[PDB]
RNA sequence: UAAGCCCAAUUAGUGAUUGCCCAUUAUUCCUUUGGUAAGGGCGGAAACAAAUGGAGAAAGUGUAGCCCUUCCGAUGUAGAUGUGGCCUGGAGGUUAGGACGAAGCUUAUGGCGUGAGCCUAAGAUGGACCGGCCUCUAGUGCAGAUCUUGGUUGGCGUA
RNA sequence: UGCAAGGCCGGAAAGAAAAGAAUUAGAGGCACCAAGUGGGCCUUCUUCGGUAAGCGGAGCAGGCGAUGCGGAAUGAACCGC
RNA sequence: UGAAAUGAGCGGAGUAUUUGAGCUGCGCACGGCGCGCCGCACGCACUGGUUUCUUCUCCGUGAUGCUCCAUGUUGGCGAUGGAAAUGGGGUGCCCCCACCCGUCUUGAAACACGGACCAAGGAGUCAAACAGACGCGCAAGGGAGGAGAUAUGGUUGCCAGUACUUCUCUCGUACUGAAAGGGAGAUGCAAAAUGCAUCUGUGGUGUGCACACGUCAAAUCCGUUUGAUUUGCCCAACACC
């Protein structure tokens, strides 16, 4: 025998196939699996990994977020160079809080109907991942983007709300209930809002 | 032990075994034993005197 | 019927299976809450000015890049 | 479907994942929320703080309809303006009129920057919302 | 509009032509040169295909789908009959004109068709000799019209 | 026990050096069955037909220091009914 | 038709894995069942007990599923099924389903002889 | 006749074949020259020490030999009933299995490590023949995480990517003389997996000086390992 | 004149440093299986009828695994999870079989699978229905619960 | 212009020499959802009560429980593995 | 059994090249005596010389094979038979192994409990509330439900299905306070107890995919790839504000 204590703890949960039943997702995975192994680009490898990911791990992105980070890169970019193609492995959703956006080329798995209308009306173009593979096979001049997930309600519930320093929402259908003892100093004690780590 | 593998890893091994054959030659071994003892003994006497 | 009262047997083995994790580095979670207030208040004034300096400095860099 | 449950995988396992020692008995903790302060206190205290006790004034015969007051921010106002009117709207000219109470809103709150100037008819308005919409070329008209 | 790649994904696990009998996946596809259930050999699925088929006598027929009338099923497949004695490489060249990736299997199938026709005549001749020495109580004769 | 290898003691072979001389020799165990079955040269030499049967093996290595020998039989293992019975140790394949 | 030649079949184990103590009870079938008893000598791997099946007994993948004749068994039910095996007739042999009747078997046997398609359970008199 | 993409491949492959043969001849010449240089270094070093010993003896003096810099350690106990301190040291020594063997520097930090796990390992000071036999017969490299037997000198050159380690004799020289690349060479090798000693041991539970096996045997470890390699 | 105790050896003051026997250990070879697996090939190279070199080559988690090369691990109660993993009654599809004999039943009927099981053969059995595959569904798998019901049974030609 | 703090701009960096002067089958951090378990027992050293116990109670660490295999004739825990 | 034999081994050449061992030069190391004298076992450098004996050394075949299978010799048996083989199955025998299952238990082969046989039956189910993982649709909006309308005012039945609709309802886009009640953008200018201006914009800082500029290292079939690093922007996140 060989002493291999805790060797199984070194292994990691790595998925190679997708759980998706979408045939067009499988076509994209087939296309970008080929590109991630026959090209040297790091963009194709990252895109291929994100196509295998679950829906929860492909958070959607707002149109205002794309335009903001595009402007942060538009400055400090030479006028000779064209703007990169924004690529997100996920959904692009419209944002009613920002009406005036520049013309951008956006590639995404799915566009909401309003988001596609807003991109086109600004002079931009909504791209498709098989179109991207033909104009940027190695991902040259692209802006890979991810949607936000820290604001999800599931994340806001994670952890115990009764321990000091915690601010997670409890699981409760009634908002008025679960507010008296343990939440106010007058009723026995209050859960401490801050704790040094 | 393999001839191919030893030569492949060590291209110089042919010269090493040729030297080994010489030291095991009876005439070479006996002549060297006589010469080595005589020259070491002469050096020992000269150093002590 | 009496049973065992207490033992620490196997506890060190249990604590080392997923190992004893090291402490968080000093540069993380270095909150100043609860520290000496007079120094805390003065540090906030400097940090507020530093943010204003950072905002202005990016404005100069953007104009300088567009200058060429 | 029954063919996907853990019961089918446990056919021949005897104990069905409940153990030989502890077994699967009827009610080993009590029924429902029993013992919230005795022998289930830690679970209640760390996961549901505030559960026990009283707080606040009573309101007999609450009617939610008199308390109806949905709010909309200034930066969400384009949700209620048609697309063709929003493009034509600009400060100093003719602006669209937004009837909040007919769209299901009672108060204009005023978070963020307004995207299209307009005339908003509202039952309530926050002091910041009224100031911001006037500086941007719009106005607030009170309705009931 | 709907490419072969998309169609193959849809029908790979469940199709009329797929036979999973005893753990073996075969195909009844009339335009399959092999009987293997693969995307390359799915003649009914590919935009262009060619299958080597037997003909009357020792002739070898090559059925070709050139991808021009795929929306008209009665015109999708065109037949060209090669005279008996055709070289197997000539049949394989005809298939390679449409599907260069089927040149090797088409050559082997062209050879097998010629072998079968020769064996069929040899087996049928031996059967006729055996029947000539047997008295049969019944003999059905299909009526002519 | 492991029946894939058998132990054979040969008369006048009482040393490990003695047993090394027999490494590789063909070993035969001779018995008889109840009926006459097929044999080598069944049709060539009809006089060979008999109930006599033979199982053939070879000496693989010596065993111990007392001339004991290890024998492996062809394919199958020697029957346990052969324990205490005569084993023939031939002089071929010859190395002399 | 002769089958394609392969390496020699090993068959790591010939004996079946039979249920513990099924010989002592007419009720129990010999079909394998994993012994889950806490004091079971079979589950505990005692020296003189029956073996339990595991992944190590798996047969060589090169010679797996190959029948002693050298072919692989493909079930067939009618004459049209024989044409799936025309090209790979040195790899597969047709097995006529048990329920197929004698009338239909005559046509299947007749056709398979002309195509040189081996039938595992076909006519014994034919093919000699 | 032939497709264009299949034609460009032929010329590229032909040039690859020519360059591969040239590299094989270049490495063979380089390994030959280095092996001759090491061979004379070893012979001269022992001849120098023989004279030094003779000179001291003739005038009633003594010669103090250099303290050995390299130790060869083999695990002689199974994996059962090991205390956590001894368990971790054997893990850091890569001695996770019985009769596993490694080369270590015989410095103070390593010596105190070896003293703590003395009942589990027999060790000593390797000879040049012992180092060569382990590298040539039992030498494996960690290539892409795989345990690959050393079958030619190109693997050694490609694995180490170092000017000073391109052949087997470079690998032996680094281990034997405790060179500046001793860690790089020894770390790049898989831990040696040796056979049990033919002829048996004496007593694995006692120290060597007690008539057992688990101590430091000094140069007697070479006789022990000669029956194992 | 130990086959006892203490000590010490390995064919013995000869000429140098492995007496011998037993493992689910070690080394090594073959096969399986699974990886935090590591790599290659996959644009059919060209040519080739039968009577008289062959076959395959799927861009792929998982199958009879797309094929080939390479390395490492493999026991396990309670327990978790996975399986183009097995089996049963029904449903939507698809494709078949049956009076030249369906279901059921019988077996020193063999073959296949590590297995759950699948399939063939025979009936000197039966007499009318039923198989495969994809999906859907559930009163879906028995050796024991002083388990339920029916039948049988040694005790016993005994008390 | 000194101390304290937060930054900015530069310089230098055997990336840690030499003196025995580390080693690693050395991918670190972060989560989520849950099961069984919550009667233990035996040994090495330490050790408390007891005359003592195959007695009761602890510390460190191995082990049995959950595990066979090769040995001590026989033995859950000893030896080897 | 040569279906790519990579060979010090096969094939071509050549009659030599260079490994040691002896003997040796100069200088330096080393040893001994105390400035340079002696010694030097023959270490380093000149890859020193010498050739006395001791060795063989020099070239050579890519896959235009993606994969699997397929090619000796000599006898015995087998010339179509109630047969010769190999495999499987059955029964006995020999030598070795080998405590009775299920269960509770620290501990079961137990003088611990349930266990005569067979057949058929026999135990994690349905509903509701919530949560997490995964699949799917839409997305700052999502979706009903009840009901109605008509294909259907039709048809034994298929059709209790399918197709269509909703100024509503509900969950969210806003949260806080016991309540009365209030209610969240950035930058700039400035310090008004509701301050002004502008609206293409991550509030700031540190760490941070890809991408873009370079810059080194290694390997290249010289087309590149594969690692590291500088700078810019930093997405998702994390930590301080
Ligand atoms: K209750
Ligand atoms: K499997
Ligand atoms: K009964
Ligand atoms: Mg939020
Ligand atoms: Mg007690
Ligand atoms: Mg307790
Ligand atoms: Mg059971
Ligand atoms: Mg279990
Ligand atoms: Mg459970
Ligand atoms: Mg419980
Ligand atoms: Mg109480
Ligand atoms: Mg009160
Ligand atoms: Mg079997
Ligand atoms: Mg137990
Ligand atoms: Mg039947
Ligand atoms: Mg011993
Ligand atoms: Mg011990
Ligand atoms: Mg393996
Ligand atoms: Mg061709
Ligand atoms: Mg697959
Ligand atoms: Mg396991
Ligand atoms: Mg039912
Ligand atoms: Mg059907
Ligand atoms: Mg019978
Ligand atoms: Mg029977
Ligand atoms: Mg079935
Ligand atoms: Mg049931
Ligand atoms: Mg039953
Ligand atoms: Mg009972
Ligand atoms: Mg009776
Ligand atoms: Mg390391
Ligand atoms: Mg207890
Ligand atoms: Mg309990
Ligand atoms: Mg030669
Ligand atoms: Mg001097
Ligand atoms: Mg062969
Ligand atoms: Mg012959
Ligand atoms: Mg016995
Ligand atoms: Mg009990
Ligand atoms: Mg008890
Ligand atoms: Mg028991
Ligand atoms: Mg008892
Ligand atoms: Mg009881
Ligand atoms: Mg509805
Ligand atoms: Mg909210
Ligand atoms: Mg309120
Ligand atoms: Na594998
Ligand atoms: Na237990």
């Amino acid at each position: 025998g060989v002493d291999l204590t805790g060797i199984s703890k070194k292994s990691r949960v790595i998925r190679h196939h997708t759980y998706s039943t979408n045939p067009y997702i499988k076509l994209l995975i087939k296309l970008y699996k080929f590109l991630a192994k026959r090209t040297s680009s790091g963009f194709n490898k990252v895109v291929y990994q994100r196509l295998i990911k679950s829906r929860s791990n492909r958070a959607p992105i707002s149109l205002s977020r794309i335009a903001v980070v595009m402007k942060r890169k538009a400055v400090f970019t030479a006028k000779s160079k064209a703007a990169p193609i924004a690529v997100v492995v996920g959904d692009v959703l419209d944002d009613v809080r920002m009406a005036r956006i520049p013309a951008m080329r956006v590639c995404a798995l799915r566009f909401s109907k309003s988001a596609r209308q807003s991109i086109v009306a600004a002079g931009g173009e909504c791209l498709t991942f098989d179109q991207l593979a033909m104009i940027a096979p190695t991902g040259k001049n692209t802006y890979l983007l991810r949607g936000r997930k820290s604001g999800r309600e599931s994340v806001r519930h994670f952890g115990a709300s009764g321990v000091p320093g915690s601010h997670s929402k409890p699981y409760a259908t009634n908002r008025g209930k679960e507010t008296k003892r343990g939440r106010r100093t007058g009723r026995s004690y209050k859960r401490k809002a801050f704790r040094h780590v | 032990k393999n001839r191919r593998l030893r030569l492949r890893l060590n291209p110089y091994v042919k010269r090493e075994t040729a030297a080994a054959k010489g030291m095991r030659n009876v005439a070479n071994r006996d002549a060297r034993r006589k010469a080595k003892l005589a020259r070491v003994t002469k050096a020992k006497k000269a150093a002590t005197k | 019927a009496k049973s065992k009262n207490h033992t620490n047997h196997n506890q060190s083995s249990k604590n080392h299976r997923n190992g004893i994790k090291g402490p968080v580095p000093l540069h993380l979670h270095n909150s100043k809450r609860g520290s000496w207030l007079p120094a805390l208040v003065n540090a906030r004034r400097v940090r507020k000015h530093n943010q204003k300096a950072a905002l202005k400095k990016r404005r100069e860099r953007i104009a300088a890049f567009a200058a060429k | 479907p029954t063919r996907f449950k853990k019961c089918r995988h446990q056919r021949g396992s005897t104990f069905c994942g409940y153990g030989r020692v502890g077994k699967h008995r009827k009610h080993e903790s009590g029924r429902g929320n029993a013992g919230g302060m005795h022998h289930h206190r830690i679970n209640f205290d760390k996961y549901h703080p505030g559960y026990f006790g009283k707080l606040g004034m009573d309101h007999y015969h609450r009617k939610k309809n008199p308390m109806w007051k949905p709010t909309i921010n200034l930066n969400n106002l384009s949700r209620l303006i048609a697309a063709e009117e929003a493009a034509k709207a600009a400060k100093g000219g003719t602006l669209p009129v937004v009837d909040l109470q007919s769209s299901g809103y009672a108060k204009l709150l005023g978070n963020g920057h307004i995207q299209v100037p307009c005339i908003v008819k509202a039952r309530y308005v926050s002091k910041l919302a009224d100031k911001k919409i006037r500086k941007a070329g719009g106005a607030v008209v009170l309705q009931a | 509009s709907h490419s072969v790649d998309l169609q193959w994904v849809l029908v790979r696990q469940n199709s009329r032509f797929l036979q999973k009998r005893g753990g073996i996946r075969m195909s009844n596809d009339p335009f399959n040169n092999n009987g293997n259930w693969t995307k390359r050999h799915c003649g009914f699925l590919n935009e262009k295909a060619a299958v080597v088929k037997p003909a009357k006598g020792g002739a070898i027929c090559v059925t070709v789908k050139d991808g021009s009338s795929n929306n008209k099923p009665r015109q999708t497949y065109k037949k060209t009959v090669h005279a008996a004695g055709v070289r197997a490489s000539d049949v394989s060249r005809a298939v390679a004109a449409v599907r260069p990736d089927l040149a090797d299997v088409s050559f082997r199938r062209a050879r097998r068709m010629a072998c079968i026709a020769s064996r069929t005549a040899k087996v049928a001749a031996a059967r006729k000799a055996r029947s000539e020495k047997i008295k049969f109580s019944r003999k059905s004769a299909r009526a002519k019209r | 026990q492991t029946k894939q290898t058998a132990l054979v003691r040969v008369e006048n072979v009482n040393t490990r050096e003695d047993a090394t001389w027999y490494v590789g020799k063909r070993v035969c165990y001779v018995y008889h069955g109840k009926k006459v079955k097929r044999c080598v040269r069944w049709s060539k030499a009809p006089a060979r037909r008999s109930t006599t049967r033979a199982l053939w093996g070879r000496v693989t290595r010596p065993h111990g220091n007392a001339g004991m020998m290890r024998v492996k039989f062809n394919g199958a293992s020697v029957p346990a009914s052969a324990i205490g019975r005569r084993i023939r140790v031939y002089l071929y394949p010859s190395q002399i | 038709v002769k089958p394609t030649v392969s390496k020699a079949i090993v068959k790591k184990r010939t004996k079946r894995f039979t249920r513990h103590r099924y010989e002592l009870f007419p009720q129990l079938s010999s079909s394998w069942r994993k012994p889950r008893g806490e004091d079971s000598p079979v589950r505990r791997r005692y020296k003189g007990q029956k073996a339990m099946p595991n992944k190590g007994y798996g047969s060589d993948r090169a010679t797996k599923y190959i029948t002693p004749s050298g072919f692989r068994n493909f079930p067939i039910n009618n004459v049209e099924d024989l044409y799936m095996l025309v090209m790979q007739n040195r790899k597969y042999a047709g097995v006529i389903s048990h329920t197929v009747g004698a009338r239909k078997r005559k046509a299947i046997v007749r056709k398979a002889m002309e195509l040189d398609v081996r039938l595992a359970n076909g006519n014994a008199k034919l093919r000699k | 006749k032939r497709a264009a993409f299949k034609q460009q491949q032929t010329e590229s492959f032909k040039k690859a074949v020519v360059a591969r043969k040239a590299a094989k001849a270049a490495l063979k010449k380089t390994a030959y020259l280095r092996a001759r240089k090491y061979s004379r270094e070893y012979r001269g070093a022992e001849k120098k020490l023989v004279t030094l010993r003779r000179q001291a003896a003739s005038h009633g003096n003594y010669y103090l030999e250099a303290k050995p810099k390299v130790a060869v350690v083999t695990r002689i106990r199974g994996i059962a009933k090991v205390n956590p301190k001894q368990r971790k040291i054997l893990q850091l020594l890569r001695l996770r299995q019985i009769f596993n063997t490694v080369f270590v520097k015989m410095n103070k930090p390593m010596e105190n490590m070896l003293r703590a796990v003395e009942p589990y390992i027999a060790y000593g000071y390797p000879s040049l023949a012992t180092v060569r036999a382990m590298v040539y017969k039992r030498g494996y490299l960690k290539i892409n995480g795989q345990r690959v037997k050393i079958t030619d000198n190109q693997m050694i050159k490609d694995k180490y990517n170092n000017v000073d380690i391109v052949c087997a004799e470079d690998m032996v020289n680094q281990i034997y003389t405790c060179g500046k690349h001793f860690r790089t060479v020894t770390h790049g090798m898989w831990p040696f997996k040796l056979a049990p000693p033919a002829g048996g041991m004496r007593q694995k539970r006692r120290h060597f000086v007690e008539g057992g096996d688990y101590g430091n045997r000094d140069t007697l470890i070479n006789r022990f390992l000669a029956r194992m390699i």
